[PDB]
DNA sequence: AAAAAAAAAAAAAAAAAAAAAAAATTTTTTTTTTTTTTTTTTTTTTT
């Protein structure tokens, strides 16, 4: 119980007298310069950062976040009557409407009669008028909750939860005021949304229909009505929190406006927004009461971990000659040996350069074939956690759908939609496929079209499509033309006793379980922030084969087929295979043009890939 | 205003009754410490134990449980009162205080199948598994208004009337001013309590065979909502009571009844565990601290004569490791999988059981009786709302547990595929097109095979006597082939063993009757000495619940491995891995890799850990050195 | 539970701003003393005066006068929370503290003829004649019920739904249990208020003349019953509001309108005067220092615009002084009202007298000669003629009860007039009753009559008994009998004219400007506080046109009617002294042989001589303050009867 | 001063204007639950 024209001129105060050394220690009031664009219909989306708000008045946040719906609403005002004193020129009518919009005022300032007092039911609502969207930026100081957690004591309250996105669906369009169009007075109704559903209207309320006693039918406009992108999204606990017996919860994220197309299935996300129900009509409820569903009401989406959106001595480093072997011997360091399935890994990273001149895939694949307890398994884990865009697929667990999409009823509307399993997931990624060579026949024909093709054409009963899997794929098995054929490479990892190699591999095992960390080397492995960042440094690196290097990849390529025809296999394959490891090794190198080192490199791989096989 | 009531006599009499009741300190005090520790934890329910209700005065105990509904009312202010007599602050903050109950209710204690009229008001305790957990939906309680128009802002107050007749006025929700004003409502103000709906289903292994289940459903409001999942074997005791249905001018006889949970309790009473056995057990971690883990050993399986290295490694495994989360999220598993191959007859299956009866959470399960799905997570769809949901399987419950599976051996390759993500890095990743999952089971494998030909053939190799790959092998950190062996003198030795156990007798509480072949007493999966006494008949031996409780608080210890024990373990591993370290006719058990490496650790720590080091030590690192020297070799005979 | 308010600005405001003003400890506690004066005297209605709180907070007056019912609620809530500030336990005992309004309304203050639709939900100050009244009845505000079955007290409340929308569950009142057992209500736990239903018409004298008479309903509440019976000139200050009609289906849109009052008040006359410690101080002066010749200041400053007539003017103070009552402890009773009977010659002023007697003595009723006829004059007897039963209606004499009955055309009366006040005029009781009612009504009042001599100018050569015709039994309850005559002497008529002429040039100060018409024409008189229920005084009259000038001064009316009022209450006491010289004098005057010859006598003498001798001495010494009858008092009565019972015959 | 006539009043009876009281199940819909059918997926057997 507070004076919400007060609670109005303390945002209003803070919005426009908040200022910040954001640019180079130059005070430029943010919020200020945020409302002339939104003045000037620059900018759609206005996000609040409560942990400004505390900088100065931390009761407001504690309101805040006590009442977020009430006091987001209260911003929105604020910032609606602070616009016109910050409009420095005319809108340029980005749309039909903004055209609406100019009309209507147009038209009002006409018709106005200043001192006449207007009926309640005679202005245009507020959210009529808007062209932006109000967010709250969470505080720092709120810890994240966990979905489980969140429960009816959040309700209306501002929680941060943190999870996966196991379901989105696509932006559609939801009404947020309704216009009609009356056939006898010319004048137009307006319905603002709240529920779910909603009547159309039958009668008009003009006052001109009402005062003539005509029957005054209005028609439902989908021109002069407004909409909001909407999209409907399900967030999934993580696994580091979820109970001991228990299998993670869901909780229904509902986003709308500018926060809409950010968070896609399999993302790590942390939506800050406000919780709250929604009544439970309709249903013959077992129990008397207003029950009432719940979700969030996204207000700040930001993406984690590997789903994550330089400084002299990073460029530095990244020029520095070595930064290939520093790359590849920060992946997985707890994993000893193996640098040169390291190495192939980053490449796999990395990727070759996409052609299309007939589309050649720039791709990487990947078989590490084995004998067990070579970490296998625990490289496969760390390209998951580290790759940005990443699925894993262990065994049949998740086979046939799980792998390829499938259709399932739709929720917003109710219908069949195409949901996307581990390949589509992975598309622009990588899937690592452990336990390879015991997986389905059908999930290896799949996954060999999707090495080759980049697609998965389904033709089943209820589904005919063909989805878009453009993953690199990073294999494990254990003991082969179907695989040698195939993949880029195939890496045979043998364990043969040695007593210095097992001494020296135990005692890495051995420090890495007492201090949980890898022994100390030369230099200290790079981050997986670090490292994703560079990998997606060099991704937008596409170099080109000079002519030069025709004659010489040539002759690498048939003295290579030659030495495969003489042992007791090589094909057209094995050169695409070199072309796009020189070009990924040029994309590390942080060069346009593939050179002989490149060149050098990628036949060295493949000559220890090979060797590994005998 | 409306008809209030004055003066109650009843009313009276039992809240007098049950604030004395609760005011406890011209008696022990129990249930002054119970406020207070509610008090100190910030909850707002207290757990009653019928037995000390019925003991202080028995007319209490029967009114309660014969009428609960306002006597519960009764219990509940009263239990508010004397909350606020301790301190009103804290009495202030919540509006009311809830009464569960627990111990051992006569006739009130039924199975969803027993569950009848005549219990209808009454409070009832019921166990049963939960078949349906709806979601914890948000109940409005109390609605905070504001009107714009004018400033005001208003308050509606929705009584619970679950189970008595409410009239729409009551849940009119508002939404105009007394002049149509249009009027938004508080989110951040309003008060809202989560509410729950679950399926309680009679027991599988108690329902009658031939008939089908018998379920009963259970309402749980705040702080009850999230205590069950499906699957789970719950006790619930609330009241049974009758749902209205909806206005109507013609009615059937019919009434749908429901329970509502007062509260809700975990089957799992042994999955948890004072100062004299604090005490006592520090005691014996320092007076004996080498023989301690030899002592534990033998005491483990009493029963089974022999078998000391086998016994020896299921307490490592009792024990498990000390798991390493790296700083990259690596994962080190630190649970123990031990595989018996064993000749008919010889107490593998025995020790499955012994350790299902004394781990906690222990899931038993069988070679093609838990087949994919049941052994690992699924995904399903709800069939209502047409989206997929995960379904925890054997693995994923036994998540921090033990899974003791029998005939391993004759597992589907698919199957036994399947488990390698569970025993490697104690997790089932399953995925449909709608849902992706990782779930969580840190389990360790205790599995029970039979060599192929039935009988272990001593003549040829173990490779050969296993009918398992190198592959399958290596997940398995031990592998003991357990032989039944033709000496005489260890023939009597176990002739004599059992004889004695067969002969043994309860004592006093049997005298020459046949056991029995359950409402009538309280369940004992549910219900609230260092040495045993020597008996000869039994010994010709550390206690069980001794034993349980030091290997609970052993288990949370984390010792550190030390620098002399990490290079006596390389350095033996690096002997195990070469050639010399197995001599001519030696064969083998299963393959040497750094997985080997990870199972001397993980041993040493269980060692370490028995002890209660806090370091693990050169004798922990040589336990389990020679215990892996024992388990990885076979002399083969010719 | 239902919808409840948190956060009402307004009520909150108004409660802020009432307190604030009901503080009053800064604004010299005016309204703290009246809290104060309320709880000692164990009352629970506030009379708040509209001018203060109008002055104090402009904007709360207005909203209060123009939404009566919320203001009344605010006001009362923060009523209770100053009563319960300064005492709790009185606020604990009564659970709602009213507050009626009190003073100048602009426009608010209206007649039941100009109380139109328009102050619906305002506090109208309606003026009018209560025309009937209805039975006090309780109406149950909490009833408490047992049940035998189950021990169990229920208690149910009824709120005050009088305006408002009512719905059955409201007023339903218990009679089973949820279990259907029979209760059983306890009475004495009960709590009840009374109710009360009133009348108030348009003053005859206010109301245009040939029409049709406006009334109002009016709805009397808790310590407000029983202010008003029929015939009383009230001013009810109330909301006025639509009562709902019965649950229907189908409306005619008609709804009656009725007057919940808030105050009820009676003609400020009659009211007990105000008498701050200044007043009685300076009436303390007065007796103390003049009370030799109080008693003669007095009777010739009664009336300045009569000039002569001092014995008249006398006998006219020590009427309006009285007597005192004797009580008998047998029950037998002896009126202490003076009777006075002016008669003589036309224009001497004597209606003017009664005039003068009828705007000064409180309660005093005019009448004329056939004005009143019998029922009218004494009480009446009459039937419900809706339940079947007798009832009274007071009379001009019952009305003037403990006051006087000023008659003029007393000679043009009808015999049975007087016949019927010959009881009043002594026994001072009405004995009226019918076959279903008997009632023996108190009308202690004195009779200030006028009356023109048989053929119509006195008769100088004729006997007293022969010049009026009324005959000896009348005669002698008129304790005084005066007979004014219209000398011709020429000093006289000078003295006469000279005072006339002079009372008729004087114009008031100020108000009057040389030329003004202060005749008003029924409006301003809406428009302006009615001086018949409104709210420093000296003592001496100073010199103006009234007089010329002399060592005398004139006593001011006000302090006048503060002295009279005081000094009526006392009961002097006869001493032994006055009584010997009292009954002496009477056994003298009984005995025709002291008076002169050619000497008749005016009325009778007799034992009722005596008590109007002893009534007399009473009063004079009532006017002395004496407490005790002495001689002086004796002294003055025996010297005005025997000047009243004796009038020479001329020839 | 008394008798007769006139009228004046009181009370009781009667007839509308407005308000208040009385009387009131049956048909259709939808939701849930349960079952049946199709196709895909998985499992098992034979070569
Ligand atoms: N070269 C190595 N360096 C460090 N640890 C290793 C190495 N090889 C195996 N391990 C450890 O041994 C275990 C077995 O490896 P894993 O990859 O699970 O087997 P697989 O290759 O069959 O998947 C892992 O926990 C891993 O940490
Ligand atoms: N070493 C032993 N000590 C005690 N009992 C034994 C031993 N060996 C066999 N038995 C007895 O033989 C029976 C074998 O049953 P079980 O253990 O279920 O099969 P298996 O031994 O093949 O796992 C048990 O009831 C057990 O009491
Ligand atoms: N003594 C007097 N002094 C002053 N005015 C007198 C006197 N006598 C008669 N009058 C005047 O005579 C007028 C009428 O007299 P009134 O009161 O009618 O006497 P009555 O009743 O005998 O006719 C009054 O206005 C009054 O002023
Ligand atoms: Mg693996
Ligand atoms: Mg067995
Ligand atoms: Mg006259
Ligand atoms: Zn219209």
């Amino acid at each position: 119980l507070k004076d919400y024209a007060l609670e109005k001129e303390k945002v209003k105060k803070f919005l426009q007298e908040f200022y910040q050394d954001d640019e180079l220690g130059k005070k430029q009031f943010k919020y200020g310069n945020q409302l002339v664009r939104l003045a000037h219909r620059e900018q759609v989306a206005l996000y609040v950062d409560l942990d400004d708000v505390a900088e100065d008045d931390p009761e407001l946040v504690d309101s805040i976040c006590e009442n977020a719906r009430r006091y987001a609403k209260l911003f929105a005002d604020a910032v609606q009557e602070l616009l016109p004193q910050y409009k420095e020129r005319e809108v340029v009518n980005k749309d039909v409407l903004d055209v609406y919009i100019e009309h209507r005022l147009m038209m009002e300032q006409r018709s106005r009669d200043p001192g006449m007092v207007r009926s309640p039911q005679n202005q245009y609502p507020a959210e009529l008028m808007r062209r932006f969207e109000l967010y709250f930026q969470g505080p720092s100081s709120n810890k994240p909750r966990v979905i489980r957690e969140v429960r009816a004591d959040s309700v209306g309250k501002l929680v941060t939860v943190r999870g996966i996105v196991t379901r989105v669906s696509e932006v559609k369009p939801k009404m947020v005021v309704a216009t009609y169009t009356c056939d006898q007075c010319g004048a137009e109704t307006y319905q603002p949304i709240q529920s779910p559903t909603f009547m159309p209207l039958i009668m008009c309320p003009s006052q001109e229909c009402q005062t003539n006693r005509s029957g005054g039918r209005l028609y439902l406009q989908t021109r002069g009505s407004r909409f909001i992108k909407f999209q409907e999204m399900k967030m999934q606990e993580h696994s580091d929190q979820v109970p001991v017996g228990n299998i993670p919860r869901s909780i229904t994220v509902l986003v709308e406006g500018e926060n809409t197309r950010i968070a896609q299935p399999g993302d790590h996300v942390s939506v800050t927004g406000i919780f709250l129900p929604i009544l439970r009509t309709g249903f013959r409820q077992v129990v008397q009461g207003l029950l009432s569903e719940t979700y969030l009401e996204a207000h700040r989406i930001v993406k984690m971990n590997k789903s994550e959106d330089l400084t002299r001595e990073e460029l530095r480093q990244i020029a520095e000659e070595d930064f290939y072997e520093k790359l590849a011997a920060s992946i997985a360091p707890e994993i000893y040996g193996h640098e040169d399935v390291k190495k192939a890994l980053l490449l796999l990273l990395v990727g070759g350069v996409d052609q299309s001149p007939m589309k050649i895939r720039g791709n990487i694949n990947i078989c590490l074939m084995g004998d067990p307890g070579v970490a296998k398994s625990q490289l496969l884990s760390y390209i998951d956690r580290l790759a940005p865009r990443s699925q894993y697929t262990t065994g049949r667990g998740s086979s046939g759908v799980g792998l390829t999409a499938a259709v399932l009823r739709d929720s917003v509307s109710g219908e069949l939609t195409l949901e996307g399993g581990a390949l589509v997931l992975a598309d622009q990624g990588v899937c690592c496929i452990d336990e390879f060579d015991k997986m389905a026949e059908a999930d290896r024909t799949a996954i060999h079209e999707v090495m080759e093709q980049q697609t998965i054409s389904i033709a089943k009963a209820g589904i005919l499509t063909t989805l878009n899997a453009r993953c690199s794929i990073l294999a494990a098995a254990n003991p082969p033309a179907a695989l040698l054929s195939r993949f880029d490479l195939l890496w045979l990892i043998q364990d043969r006793p040695d007593r210095d190699n097992d001494l020296r591999l135990a005692q890495h095992i051995t420090y890495v379980h007492q201090h949980s960390r890898q022994p100390p080397s030369q230099f200290e492995p790079l981050d997986m922030k670090l490292m994703r960042r560079y990998i997606a440094m060099c991704r937008e690196k596409q170099p080109m084969v000079p002519e030069s290097l025709a004659d010489y990849i040539t002759a690498a390529y048939v003295e290579m087929r030659r030495e495969a025809w003489a042992s007791k296999y090589t094909s057209a394959r094995t050169l695409l295979a070199i072309l796009r490891l020189s070009t990924a090794l040029a994309r590390l190198r942080m060069v346009d043009v593939v050179e002989k080192e490149d060149v050098n490199e990628a036949i060295r791989l493949m000559e220890m890939s090979k060797d590994s096989l005998l | 205003a409306g008809t209030v009531v004055l003066d109650d006599v009843e009313l009276r009499e039992a809240q007098r009754d049950y604030l004395d009741f609760l005011d406890d300190e011209e008696d022990q005090g129990i249930y002054q410490s119970k406020v207070r520790e509610l008090i100190s934890d910030n909850q707002y329910r207290l757990i009653v134990n019928v037995n000390d209700l019925r003991r202080k005065n028995e007319k209490r105990a029967n009114r309660l449980l014969n009428n609960a509904f306002e006597e519960l009312v009764a219990f509940q202010r009263a239990l508010k009162d004397f909350v606020a007599s301790i301190d009103a602050t804290y009495a202030k903050q919540y509006e009311e205080f809830y009464v569960g109950l627990e111990g051992s209710f006569g006739s009130k204690h039924v199975s969803p199948r027993t569950l009848t009229s005549c219990f209808l008001s009454c409070v009832v305790c019921v166990e049963g598994i939960v078949t349906k957990c709806s979601l914890v939906r948000p109940k409005v309680v109390r609605s905070v208004h504001y009107c714009p128009a004018t400033k005001k802002t208003i308050e509606r107050r929705y009584s619970d009337l679950t189970t008595l007749v409410a009239f729409p006025s009551s849940s009119v929700y508002p939404t105009k001013d007394e002049e149509n004003n249009p009027l938004e409502t508080e989110y951040g103000l309003s008060v809202y309590k989560d509410h729950q709906t679950i399926t309680i289903q009679e027991m599988p292994e108690k329902a009658p065979a031939g008939q089908l289940p018998r379920s009963v459903d259970v309402i749980l409001d705040d702080d009850l909502v999230d205590k069950a999942k499906p699957g789970d074997r719950v006790q619930v005791v609330g009241t049974y009571r009758c749902l209205p249905g909806k206005k109507g001018g013609y009615t059937s006889g019919t009434f749908r009844t429901v329970l509502i949970a007062c509260n809700v309790k975990q089957m799992s009473k042994d999955a948890q565990p004072s100062a004299e056995d604090i005490a006592k057990i520090k005691k014996f971690s320092k007076t004996r601290s080498k023989d301690i883990f030899d002592q534990l050993a033998k005491s483990l399986a009493p029963s089974i004569h022999g078998h000391d290295y086998v016994k020896k490694a299921i307490l490592c495994l009792l024990l498990g490791g000390v798991e390493r989360d790296l700083e990259n999220g690596s994962h080190i598993r630190g649970d123990i999988n031990i595989l018996l191959i064993g000749d008919p007859s010889v107490a593998k299956s025995q020790l499955l059981r012994y350790v299902l009866c004394t781990a906690p959470r222990a899931i038993p399960t069988t070679g093609r009786g838990s087949s994919g799905v049941g052994l690992t997570a699924a995904v399903t769809t709800d069939q209502e709302t047409g989206e997929r949901r995960l379904e925890a399987g054997a693995m994923v419950l036994a998540d921090r547990g033990v899974v003791c599976i029998d005939e391993f051996d004759k597992m589907s390759d698919m199957d036994r595929t399947a488990i390698h993500e569970v025993m490697e890095q104690g997790r089932v990743t399953i995925a449909k097109a709608g849902i992706h999952a990782r779930l969580n089971a840190r389990c360790s494998v205790l599995a029970a095979a039979n060599p192929v030909y039935g009988r272990y053939d001593q003549y040829k190799t173990p490779m050969e006597n296993i009918g398992l790959q190198d592959s399958l092998l290596s997940r398995f950190d031990l592998l003991f082939i357990m032989l039944d062996q033709m000496d005489p003198e260890q023939d009597r030795e176990i002739s004599d063993h059992v004889l004695r156990m067969h002969r043994y007798r309860a004592p006093g509480e049997q005298d020459g009757d046949a056991m029995p072949l359950i409402l009538a007493t309280d369940d004992p999966n549910f219900s609230q000495q260092i040495y045993e006494k020597h008996d000869n008949l039994l010994h010709g031996m550390v206690s069980a619940a001794f034993m349980k409780k030091y290997i609970h608080v052993a288990k949370i210890i984390k010792p550190v491995l030390t620098q002399e024990s990490a290079t006596y373990i390389a350095e033996e591993y690096s002997r195990l891995r070469s050639q010399d370290s197995m001599s001519s006719d030696t064969a083998r058990t299963s393959p040497v890799t750094a997985r080997t490496l990870e199972t001397l650790i993980r041993l040493a720590t269980a060692h370490a850990k028995a002890r209660m080091s806090k370091t693990v030590d050169l004798q922990d690192a040589e336990e389990a050195v020679e215990l892996v020297q024992y388990a990885y070799f076979k002399k083969v005979l010719e």
